[PDB]
RNA sequence: ACUGAACUCCUCACACCCAAUUGGACCAAUCUAUCACCCUAUAGAAGAACUAAUGUUAGUAUAAGUAACAUGAAAACAUUCU
């Protein structure tokens, strides 16, 4: 028994750290932990993003309905969220179609509607709000916050900033957080499609161009388990695209995808977003 | 001495919901201070690690080693406490999920060698640990075919990147 | 350009069968070219751990 | 070393520079003992510098706790949920201004090894190399020792 | 080779490649240009005499004076009293 | 352009002959090498 | 013992945390782990020079390969890009060789153009008009 | 001509590659004085730091489940036989 206190204390804390990393505690929300001031942290949310709100209206922007229901059920023993989220999702859809219809005029409206269904989808919006400290400020029932609730609070913050500082500062807000989520992403990783060849044929009929010949340009390893093909797509003996594939069908459909990117201005080499 | 394996039949779970699959039972039984060595018990413990308990009883009634009778005592005792104490309805519906064997507290005796020199014999003791799980035994892992190896090689070829550049 | 991820990646690293006639040729000067095209040292995507060699048929 | 430590790629949080720059540091949490030589330069930091720091960036909310601690800490919490707890034990006021400004300047990414010093997401503009760049085609797409 | 390649009676041979010849040659050319520029002094030995005796004298007065000005540093009250703030408290 | 056209031993010889690689990368590796592999590697780009 | 050491577990754990991925008893026993962890740190510092070296020889392999695609060799390409005052380094030229091969083809045509101006320049000795890409930009 | 170093240049930072020896700045833990109070501070002291003595004591490995060891036979376990 070695006399002392300090090695027993440090080893007591490392036994505490191994008890944590063995049985990790369930995630408790941030409001139920020390060093929390909800008003100072709403104000910090305002100054953090570099805009001004009307702070009581942002307080209503973070309050859900399921929290109001469970709060009334805890009263047995506040304005809801729906309006600001409705204004924010209407305005956010209209600004995303304005930005996309302006910066991609050759796109079809189906593809722009699916791009806004990507940029306002739950994966993107729930990825943005968990890194803008929205999830910590949402007053909700269950924890961790379900995705449709957190999407509803995110567009509640957008509609709240619409009522705070008008349409144009919210247009810059959506410009700087929702649009920058499509940087580096493929068109057909956002607007996922099936059978690009038939869609490419209809797009050539809308430009009144004759139907394309799918036409093998270069190949390698045709009789092995690792082939490589470059199928081109010619249109009156002039190619629109050419793509590789492990088989011939894969290279043909993927050359149809490259042709669809070049028809829409959504190439890999397009002029980037201007900020 | 630590005796943490007797405690594992005491962990009580909260009652389930209607929207939840039925949990298989788990039955922890062990014998302490078996006079046998810990790595002669590894072969008999290893033999039965995925078999059902009726198959394992069949394999241990007919093995010549000393530990087979003792493991059959442990498995019969864990089948009885399986039915009585642990709410396992079918006796046959049990497979050995874990059968290990640690070392016990041994003894030290003197073995006399050919001169004044000698050696220190150990009287070797061991334990024997068992977790039975209610249910059919899991299927043995099928050996991966040329389809699985071909997809693994091609998935590695698809995985690779131009390295040490942008 | 403007491919997807996996077809671009398949296109960059796919290996090319070469043919190489060796009539009246010295075997070491064929062995230099065959060696370079077997290691992938004729590709600027060359790395020793990327497995980017090719096939060489010498007739 | 680098093979015992994990590694990562050089990234940002939500494309932190493109549209606007967002301060990645949410909360600082000072815990400073009232009587104790360990938290002396922390106390002189609260008396002098934490107010001017708190005004130089209002997106950070600061919690000075002032409990009987035996080692003072500062706990930086970042927008992505990362929490870096560093000790200001027996550090002077200038060293706590550089330490707190260091925590303010950085982000909630790990301080593990970064593999590449750069991160393009569109690395190729003229089209990436494949082995059929720099190879001329032949007539009718013919391969060697092919007659027809 | 008989033993220890590079020292001894029977050493292994080493031969002068074209690298080593061109290296030695360009060293000889740099050397010969050094032989050119050392062949024309701007002064004779009479003319240089004493032209920097003043500056050398003042330089050694600086080194001598830096040597003879070495002494313990000043000791202040504010450092010793400044130690007392190790038990500075709040209230 | 051309128009578009319209047991462990034997298995390791068949895969080696199939993908033109040697036999050694088809024999497995033990638990120590299956459990040093970084199963969640960093993605980029 | 008046004062014997209490904090000794943490010194062992200072060394052994770097050994957690070794083989054998090097990950476990302190006597073996000190030698292999010291030795791993010495290799870790001597491998920074080898990181720089192996990156540079890897770039010369990539520039060599992609310049063999355009008919040039490596020393003609590098010497004749130096002689145009286009002072791109090896890392950039390997990255253009991979990601932007039109630019690398135009650098290959600029370097081979300058190489032929050097051949025709040293061929017709005496005073002749200089090459067009053979002119140098004088800074002052 | 190219390649080619820890030389030299370059961006930032600099007290940060020798034996025996010698000079200096710090310092783990312990106790004492006084603060402190989830483990500390300024001092004062000392059985004050171990990858090495065919080191000592204890534990457990390896060699190795190896070398070695032990019960004449049938039966009713009364007995008989060799
Ligand atoms: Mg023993
Ligand atoms: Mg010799
Ligand atoms: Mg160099
Ligand atoms: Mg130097
Ligand atoms: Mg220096
Ligand atoms: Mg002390
Ligand atoms: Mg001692
Ligand atoms: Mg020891
Ligand atoms: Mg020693
Ligand atoms: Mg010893
Ligand atoms: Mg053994
Ligand atoms: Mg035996
Ligand atoms: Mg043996
Ligand atoms: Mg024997």
């Amino acid at each position: 028994v070695k006399k002392g206190f300090r090695a027993a204390f440090r080893f007591q804390k490392e036994l505490e750290r191994q008890r944590l990393l063995r049985c990790p505690p369930p995630p408790v929300r941030r409001s139920e932990k020390p060093n929390w001031d909800y008003h100072a942290e709403i104000q910090a949310f305002g100054h953090r993003l570099q805009e001004n709100f009307s702070l009581d209206l942002l307080k209503t922007a973070f309050v859900n309905s399921c929290y109001i229901k469970s709060e009334e059920a805890k009263r047995q023993q506040l304005k809801s969220n729906q309006e600001l989220s409705e204004q924010g999702t209407s305005f956010s859809q209209t600004c995303l179609t304005q930005f996309l219809e302006d910066e991609y005029p050759d796109m079809p409206t189906e593809g722009i509607k699916n791009l806004v269904d990507f940029l306002t989808g739950e994966e993107v919006v729930c990825h943005v709000a968990r890194n803008l400290a929205v999830e910590q400020l949402t007053l909700s029932e269950e924890f961790p916050v379900p995705p449709a609730v957190l999407q509803q609070t995110f567009f509640a913050v957008i509609g709240a900033l619409l009522q705070s500082s008008g349409p144009e500062r919210t247009a810059l807000f959506i410009r700087d957080f929702l649009i920058t989520q499509m940087t580096g992403k493929e068109l057909f990783e956002m607007w996922k499609i099936i059978n690009p060849m038939g869609l490419l044929v209809e797009e050539l009929k809308k430009r009144n161009v004759s139907a394309p010949e799918s036409r093998l340009t270069r190949q390698s390893g045709g009789t092995t388990a690792l082939p490589l093909y470059f199928v081109g797509l010619y249109c009156d003996k002039k190619l629109i695209a050419e793509g590789p594939g492990e088989t011939v069908l894969v290279a043909e459909e993927e050359a149809a995808r490259v042709a669809l990117r070049k028809l829409y201005g959504f190439t890999e080499n397009r002029r980037p977003w201007n900020y | 001495i630590s005796r943490k394996w007797e405690k594992k039949n005491k962990i009580v779970y909260p009652p389930q919901l209607p929207g939840e699959p039925r949990r298989p039972a788990e039955i922890y039984h062990c014998r302490r201070q078996i006079k046998y060595s810990k790595d002669k018990m590894w072969y008999l413990a290893k033999l039965i690690r995925g078999m059902s308990i009726d198959q394992a009883l069949a394999q241990l009634e007919f093995n010549d080693k000393k530990g087979a009778k003792i493991i059959k005592e442990v498995l019969l005792e864990a089948q009885d406490m399986a039915v009585r104490d642990h709410n396992v309805e079918f006796r046959s519906n049990l497979y050995i999920a874990e059968s290990t064997s640690g070392r016990g507290q041994c003894l030290k005796r003197i073995r006399y060698h050919g001169r004044g020199r000698f050696g220190i014999m150990e009287k070797v003791y061991c334990h024997y640990f068992v977790k039975l799980v209610e249910g059919p035994p899991p299927p043995p892992e099928p050996p991966k075919t040329a389809v699985a190896h071909a997809k693994e090689y091609i998935q590695q070829l698809r995985s690779r990147t131009i390295v040490h550049t942008l | 350009s403007s491919f997807s991820r996996a077809p671009q990646q398949w296109a960059t690293f796919a290996r090319i069968w070469y043919l190489l006639d060796g009539k009246m040729q010295p075997p070491g000067k064929l062995a230099a070219m065959a060696s370079i095209r077997l290691q992938g040292l004729h590709k600027p995507v060359y790395h020793a751990l990327s497995d980017c060699g090719d096939h060489v048929v010498i007739m | 070393t680098a093979r015992g430590t994990p590694s990562r790629f050089l990234a940002s949080v939500l494309h932190n520079g493109l549209g606007r720059y967002v301060q990645q540091l949410q909360r600082l949490s000072f815990s400073v003992s009232r009587d104790g030589a360990s938290s002396r330069g922390a106390r002189e930091f609260v008396e002098r510098e934490v107010i001017d720091f708190a005004r130089r960036n209002p997106g950070v909310v600061i919690y000075v706790n002032s409990r009987p601690c035996c080692v003072p800490r500062v706990v930086a919490e970042y927008l992505n949920g990362a929490v870096r707890e560093e000790s200001i034990h027996c550090k002077s006021v200038e060293e706590i201004s550089t330490l707190v400004q260091k925590l303010a300047d950085q982000s909630g990414l790990d301080v593990i090894r970064i593999r590449k010093p750069f991160h393009t997401d569109n690395p190729s503009i003229q089209g990436q190399w494949h082995p059929f760049t720099n190879k001329p085609t032949t007539f009718r797409g013919l391969r060697p020792r092919e007659v027809q | 080779i008989p033993g220890r390649q590079w020292i001894g009676k029977h050493r292994r041979p080493r031969f002068v490649s074209l690298r080593a010849k061109q290296n030695m040659i360009r060293r000889l050319e740099i050397e010969a240009e050094n032989h050119y520029w050392l062949s024309m002094p701007y002064m004779t030995r009479e003319q240089e005499r004493g032209h920097a005796a003043v500056r050398r004298r003042e330089a050694f007065e600086a080194i001598k004076a830096a040597a003879t000005s070495k002494f313990p540093p000043h000791r202040f009250i504010a450092d010793q009293l400044d130690h007392l703030n190790v038990t500075k408290k709040w209230s | 352009t051309k128009p578009i056209p319209r047991e462990e031993g034997p298995m390791i010889e068949q895969l080696s002959k199939m993908f033109f690689t040697t036999k050694h990368r088809w024999y497995p590796h033990g638990r120590y090498h299956r459990c040093r592999k970084n199963l969640n590697p960093p993605k980029d780009r | 013992l008046r004062n014997r050491v209490t904090d000794r577990y943490f010194r062992i754990q200072e060394v052994l945390k770097h050994a957690r991925h070794f083989r054998g008893r090097k990950n476990r026993c302190y006597r073996l782990a000190v030698r292999t962890v010291i030795r791993a740190f010495v290799k870790c510092t001597k491998a920074r020079y080898l990181k720089k070296k192996n990156m540079r020889t890897l770039w010369i392999n990539r520039i060599t390969a992609a310049s063999q695609e355009h008919g040039l060799k490596y020393p003609a390409l590098i010497g004749n890009l130096v002689k145009c005052q286009v002072e791109l380094n090896r890392k950039v030229l390997a990255d253009l060789a991979i990601y932007e091969p039109k630019t690398f083809k135009s650098l290959a045509a600029l370097a081979s153009r300058r190489r032929h101006e050097g051949f025709a320049a040293a061929l017709g000795d005496g005073k002749e008009p200089e090459g067009i890409f053979s002119r140098v930009v004088q800074y002052h």
